[PDB]
């Protein structure tokens, strides 16, 4: 049971990893378009 | 009158008129070309100039290249005569067979005819699908689309309803309008050949657009298609569904050219004016002045990315009478038609089913099966996370019933359910639940029909 | 100042060009230092130049000249074991003038011809060259040259009393080369691999997307399938090289054997390199050259497989370009034209029927290789919507140590279907029904596995461990197979079929062990399960001899009960 | 010929020529400054300007002040007597020893000599590391790349790769050069110290790039010391090894000007020309036109934030022949070198092994011994979820095989290993598994070799 | 406000109704206004700046729309009208996010205005539960009141 | 804004030989919530020892930007030439920031993370830099700014 | 470095500081540069990087930081003063994350510099367990040197 929130947590860090910083490469890409036009 | 090319930059070239400008959306034909070249008027510049879109490619332009105004936009060459046909984009012929014979020259973007009544999309469509007719009945006048994505069998159901569907008596005539974009010339090949072999064709204008067919041509096939089902249904009285698949690709060649059109981007690289051109195509939709006909639509919207939140399947939900959701995840289970039984809608649904449209236990079996398959499906995480044997026998039977309402609700071994079918499969799977346990089915049905 | 210009501006790698007044769209053009680029900007008052190489090789007031191409190949004997580059040239000429070839006359004076015809045979490399009229040319042949040898620029026959034909012809590789009609997916790409004919075929003539990350094995399957695949040609576009990849295919492949006949792999090859100092204008093309030269291929009648290593570094040489002419970026800044022009590709894929009858096909395997995993944009997203089959390597499956390394779970083809009657009238009757019990078997053990990893396996039932054990025999016995082994290097379909009955026969007999109370421990250590793990080293039907073997030595198990 | 600065963005600068433009490339330089400062012409913007890249900081540039047209970009001092001299990223001396004296003038971007052949690596390079001979051979003409992590000890296996490796009896001599990139001042006194104490500097040449030399000469480096290798192979015939550490750092140094040269940003921040400069340099190794000589590169890829899909380390895995990959997981629980078993792999390994290479059972040994490892590694997983008393027989053995290939094979106590060394340890711990297990060993070779 | 209307008119669209609202007030009476949605009149609105050159911002929004906004939303409430007399607009507004992101323009602004918030929960609705209100994420202050 | 109103209603310095004043500033508040703040000064007499600056939703941006610096600079005020102990109570810096945010795009700027100024932090340390013992050590500037979290 | 300061002054305070620092050890002095904080002075420079319009990357922070962060920290050594003579600049910084996360801007950029790591540790503060650096997360790359 502590096994769930053991491995299974790896789960959710890999999950939020992929994108606060992905969802970042972007709100920020689009700035970009016509933050450089 | 002509011009003469001043400026060119990809699809996107501009052309300045010494005498009488052309008003936006002409066509403009370029001079001096092996192969048509149109260029469609989308700006005045100032100065005499205008900023146009090309409908192929623009190698080998020159500047100082002569441009013709044909005096009008692109059109359709309207006639009772378009069913049975196979053509482009652009409404040529594909079959071989010669150019259609005009009863009348129809402009395509919606503002031809003013069909449209102010009156509420109504009475049955049957699509020969169970999961449609029964459980989210397609109405005449609606926008029902499906949602799919990347790797499942959308085409394969959008080509089955445009064999099957009919109008049960109904006094009106009922057509079929089909319209693909960016397809292989594989899948061309396929659709002519599924039409021609069933017979299907006699009943239907199909319109296919190929992937490497100008973009701008993929930009004009759905209004030539929905021209076309505007004037069968308007001013010939027809029930006429309209077929749309891919709305996304769509997309694609609309965004690809908003680039080249000096706009600023928006959300995910998509037109800022995503929304607004996208409602030009899910208005034109209804009962048709007189009633006597009508204009439905089925438009295929795939997740990119399989993500439902994208702009352009998201912006498209609005437009819909009803939806059929399909999910990569259970078609990987093995369940097809591969339908989120708890992300498929329907606007309308109420308009068309209860006594003397399909049957008065009709709406109560439709909840009481939406909720237990809900439930059973959110069992399915509770089975995960505490085991199979921890589970109170009355959770066993909710996790028990959503096996049985994909595999014999759901599947289908293609098969053509009435509603009265499908409502027999959908009491005879309920029967797994306790009774008690009927919560959104009133006694009364419960004494007449379980 | 219509066929050439002179150099405004250079800088920021766009060469601006005053003159040009007859160049077309996207034509190369040369530059006086020697240099290519393409036209990208025609304006009123200058021609922008996207500049093939390094700009400052070109100055102001430098001469540039109109090639009058979008570009175009040479097509005819001198083909085969020859290596070009993205605009087809030794790795410049690109068909030998002095080689003479046999040349074999298959007309007569008085015969009609149209676009397609073969009027001659080339022995030029066995395979057997067939002469062909030039697509748009038709008549009367009113001469033709006797059997002899010839150079290529020599005159072999003459049409409706000239047009003048010789042995090679030019076609522009942004063209499609005609064709009468396009089949239906039908016949099998048999590829000798086990998991891929049985569980994700492959049409001849289908397009098969082959994705996954950096270091998965993606070329590797390509490589073995030119190896050993049923396709008498092989276009090989080894695009995104670096750091070495160039020099690791430059003096290696022209020693890589063909194991149909013990001679050089190369023989029946035609490489297209992409390296990184090339411009982004050349490995751009370098698909529809190679394309081009397949569908050349394919009219003799000949089954031709196009493998692009990869498409991901062509979008990003293609978003170079496009950035460079100031096109809109959309995401991942890539240019909105992208998908149609790669969707447009994969079109020209397909078994046909083909000028003048006679049947020919282009299978195209392409790699896809995304910024990093991601698996989104370019590659991977929009070539999995066009191609027809996916064969996903598992860098997991890959650490495990199981070959091929081929997700089974993951992968899919469209064409599974379209394919199965091949298989069942050529090869086995039972081929679908095969595949897709093994698929299930392996579909219920990545289930059981999932729960596993909760409760662990400790209240499996004897039913569930059998399932994983004939599971973990399909994974080891028949998804992997060895590259590397001069035996099960190359999956012959006789022997694909046999294997899986071998292992399908165990399951049958496991199952039916089980609900007879037999002790899985017992079948586990089951002798004839060490013989079925070798199996795809066994070069003769011995195989099939296992079934028995199988089924008697179960019946060792009925008898101590 | 004299310009005049007409504009000044951080690095960018531009400069007008009233009499001959300078050509793309060429180092220019501003006049009235403490110190040299040179420009690299980038473009020509039209109008007799050039837009620059500056090599040092612009602070205290007005517009107008004067600059003059060096006529030539920037090159390598190519001699035998490269050897035993230690530089900075330029090539100028950091050893106190006079400047190198040429016997030819090399441009460094990998257009001189056209050096390589059409054929493929071969033949043995002992590196002295079990690890690497024995298991994922280095062959000469190869790239195969050190993958790692920061805080792992990568730099140490490169230095002593440096310091051991020979091609055992081949009639050609063998030389090392050793790149360095952004490494700090006590790095930078470390590796001299070491290459100087063991006499490894007598058939090396080194290049060491410090964190605060300007960003261009990091640039530079790896251009240098593959131009130096190239030519002591093709002009000298010597096989070489090149050892460039770290790749990641070389990236970030690219990345930092990616901005000021006006690109829209690719994934990560990075530059969107990232695979193509990469591949300017993974190109550049193999064996050499006359087969006498070749060069072989040994690059070091960190992980920035351990994350190996990171653009960086991701592009450079299609560059190798060999790849080595450093996990901190497994440097956590002590095993030294920090290889990870089930993620180095040799793309070119087969061409390196067998009868007349190493020996005959070397492929399936290290087949054997890779199974046997990742099965071991997931069984650690199984026992943290089941416990290890309930664990089979079976899967004890494969358990307790992964220790022993961690405790014995991947740790060595520094040591030359020769490959007959490092298969009898393989063959020694494969006995702890039962030889019915051994289902990638041929019969021919247990009896032989167990 | 169809998509063939001009963004200007579809601007305009929520100031003619709020001003026809606030007449009907001025009666004496209660009324409810109902806004399908801002999320439409707010990309009506970028439409307009963007065609005019005004500086794009989030999501290439102008920056003036969060004032608009809240101007709009400012003119709801009950009153003692002119000569007495007790009348109101009650302002009920559609948020319609580009797809489910829930930022901007629509949601995010809106939220911080508004004092009420009923949040339709697909989740809640493909469970049939209805009305499909989550009362776990939908607020309102005025229970006090 | 209760707690915030509870707190102004009752602070003091308990024995301190310095006089005590609150300073209560509230920004883009509704015109419902601006005459309860009102009413509650008034009735419970918390108003003869406070200033109270209230900006209103639709009072002008520029006024709710000003808001917090009119409060600052009477508190200084009273603190530094009255000898006062000075609590100030700023409610809501979340909305005051919503304003700035506001101006921001029309200014010209690029935009930072989540839409908002790249100044943020530079103008907000304007208001807390403003706080702290004034010279003397007869009075002091105390801060109980409110900061409610968009969106939670 | 007050919060009322430019970011300006705040990002120039390091180099200042260190210049002191080399000043000193040039006497043949043993000093010690004790930086509160690099977190701050990078929130300062992201500050003046936005208002200059430079692209933002991940969290917003310039891409320029990292090689600027490590010239700050390779100024630090114990050096062969001009004129012989031994002296030494000790750099000890401040880390300060956002927010336990410990990810950028100060943490991450700079544990990859530092040759040593005191890692103060909550828990073992909270057991009073002084000094609280905790034994299993520190290191020294200096241990054998
Ligand atoms: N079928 C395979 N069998 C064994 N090893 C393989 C196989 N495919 C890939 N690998 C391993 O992966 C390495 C990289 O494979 P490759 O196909 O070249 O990568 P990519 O997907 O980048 O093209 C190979 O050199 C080999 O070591």
């Amino acid at each position: 049971i502590p096994g769930i929130r053991a491995q299974i947590r790896f789960i959710q860090q890999v999950l939020e990893q992929r994108e606060r910083e992905d969802t970042f490469r972007l709100k920020r890409i689009k700035g970009k378009i016509e933050a450089r036009e | 009158e002509y011009t003469g090319i001043t400026y060119i930059s990809g699809p996107l070239l501009f052309v300045e008129n010494a005498k009488d400008l052309a008003y936006g959306a002409i066509v403009d034909i370029k001079d001096g070309t092996g192969r048509v070249r149109g260029g469609q008027v989308i700006e005045v510049s100032e100065e005499y100039a205008v900023i146009q879109v090309f409908e192929e490619t623009t190698g080998l332009d020159l500047a100082t290249t002569s441009v013709s105004l044909v005096e009008d936009v692109a059109r359709l060459g309207v006639s009772k005569e378009m069913l049975g046909r196979r053509f482009n984009g652009i409404g040529k012929p594909i079959d071989g067979l010669p150019p259609i014979t005009p009863e009348k020259r129809l402009p395509i973007t919606g503002l031809p005819l003013n069909p449209v009544a102010r009156r509420k999309p109504e009475q049955f469509i049957q699509t020969g699908i169970s999961t449609i007719d029964v459980m989210n009945t397609l109405v005449r006048g609606q926008k029902l689309p499906i949602f799919s994505g990347s790797g499942l069998p959308a085409n394969e159901i959008a080509a089955q309803i445009a064999r099957q569907a009919t109008v049960r008596p109904k006094e009106e005539p009922f057509a079929v309008v089909f319209a693909a974009m960016g397809i292989t010339q594989r899948e061309l090949s396929y659709f002519i050949q599924e039409f021609e072999r069933t017979g299907a064709l006699s009943r239907s204008v199909l319109f296919l657009n190929k992937a490497d067919d100008p973009t701008i041509e993929r930009i004009l096939t759905p209004r030539m298609a929905l021209t076309v089902a505007e004037y069968l249904a308007f001013e010939h009285d027809y029930h006429v569904l309209v077929i749309l698949t891919d709305m996304t690709n769509y997309c694609e060649a609309l965004r690809e050219i908003g680039a080249a059109r000096e706009e600023i981007p928006g959300r995910r690289g998509y037109p800022g004016y995503m929304y607004t051109d996208l409602a030009t195509i899910y208005e034109r939709a209804g009962v048709v002045e007189g009633k006597k006909g009508s204009v439905t639509q089925i438009p295929i919207l795939s997740m990119p990315d399989d993500d439902r939140t994208h702009p352009i399947p998201d912006l498209t939900g609005y437009i819909t009478e009803g939806q059929i959701q399909l999910s990569r995840e259970l078609h990987r289970k093995g369940i097809y038609p591969p339908i989120d039984p708890l992300p498929s809608l329907s606007r309308l649904m109420n308009n068309g089913v209860g006594k003397g449209k399909t049957r008065e236990d009709h709406k109560q079996v439709s909840d009481q099966l939406y909720s237990a398959y809900a439930n059973g499906v959110d069992i399915r995480k509770l089975v995960a996370i505490i085991g199979e044997d921890a589970l109170t026998e009355n959770d066993r039977r909710y996790l028990q019933f959503a096996d049985a309402f994909e595999r014999f609700f759901i599947n289908q071994g293609q098969q053509n359910r009435s509603i009265e079918e499908s409502l027999q499969i959908a009491w005879a799977l309920l029967s797994m639940l306790p009774q008690g346990e009927l919560k959104r089915i009133s006694k009364d049905h419960i004494g007449k029909y379980y | 100042m219509i066929q050439g210009v002179i150099q405004k501006i250079a800088g920021p790698a766009v060469i601006a060009k005053g003159m040009l007044g007859a160049r077309m769209y996207d034509i190369c053009k040369v530059g006086e230092e020697g240099l290519v680029g393409e036209i990208i900007r025609l304006d009123g008052d200058t021609a922008f130049v996207q500049v093939y190489e390094d700009t400052s090789g070109l100055k102001v007031g430098e001469p540039v000249v109109s090639t009058g191409l979008p570009l175009a190949v040479e097509l005819g004997p001198g083909m085969l074991n020859g290596i070009y580059d993205g605009i087809q040239r030794p790795l410049v000429h690109a068909l030998d003038r002095e080689k003479k070839w046999a040349w074999t006359p298959m007309v007569k004076p008085g015969d009609e011809v149209r676009g397609g015809m073969v009027l001659g045979t080339v022995p030029e490399f066995g395979f057997t060259h067939k002469i062909l009229v030039p697509p748009d040319v038709r008549g009367r042949v009113k001469e033709v040259k006797p059997a002899g040898e010839y150079t290529v620029e020599e005159p072999v026959v003459v049409l409706e009393d000239g047009t003048e034909l010789k042995m090679y012809h030019t076609w522009p590789v942004r063209r499609a080369r005609p064709v009468q009609r396009k089949l239906d997916p039908n016949t099998p790409f048999l590829t000798g691999m086990r998991i891929l004919d049985v569980l994700f075929p492959v049409a001849m003539g289908g397009t098969a997307a082959i994705p996954g990350p950096f270091g998965s094995g993606k070329t590797v399957t390509q490589q073995s399938l030119a190896k050993w695949s049923n396709a008498d040609v092989v276009v090989y576009v080894g695009c995104g090289e670096r750091g070495n990849e160039m020099t690791d295919v430059l003096v290696e492949f022209p020693e890589l054997t063909d194991p149909k006949t013990g001679g050089p792999l190369m023989h029946r090859t035609v490489l297209i390199a992409n390296t990184s100092n090339m411009p982004v204008a050349a490995r751009e093309a370098s698909i529809y050259v190679g394309v081009t030269i397949a569908e050349y291929f394919r009219d003799q009648g000949f089954s031709v497989a196009l493998m692009a290593d990869s498409t991901s570094r062509w979008a990003e040489a293609l978003r170079e370009i496009s950035s460079r002419l100031e096109e809109m970026p959309a995401e991942e800044g890539y240019p909105p034209y992208l998908a149609a022009r790669l969707a447009a590709f994969y079109e020209r894929a397909g078994k046909v029927i083909t000028l003048g009858g006679e049947e020919g096909a282009v299978t195209i395997v392409g790699a896809v290789s995304p910024p990093g995993g991601d698996m989104s944009e370019p590659v991977t997203q929009s070539t999995l919507r066009i191609v027809g089959a996916f064969w996903r390597l598992d860098a997991s499956l890959a650490f495990r140590r199981h070959f091929p390394a081929i997700n089974w779970n993951g992968s899919y083809s469209l064409f599974t279907s379209a394919l199965d009657p091949w298989y069942r009238e050529n090869v086995a009757e039972d081929y679908p029904e095969l595949r897709d019990a093994i698929s299930e078997l392996l579909q219920r053990e990545a289930g059981l596995q999932e729960i596993v990893q909760l409760v662990g396996p400790d209240a499996l039932q004897d039913a569930e461990r059998l399932v994983i054990e004939v599971g973990r025999i399909i994974r080891e016995d028949f998804l992997q197979q060895n590259a590397y082994h001069e035996v099960d290097a190359y999956c012959s379909m006789k022997k694909a079929y046999g294997i899986m009955k071998m292992i399908l026969a165990f399951y049958k007999e496991a199952e039916a062990a089980i609900k007879r109370g037999v002790s899985i421990d017992e079948i586990l250590q089951l002798p004839v399960l060490e013989r079925i793990g070798r199996a795809r080293y066994v070069s003769e039907e011995e195989f099939p001899a296992y079934f028995e073997e199988a089924m008697k030595e179960i019946q060792g198990a009925f008898k101590a009960l």
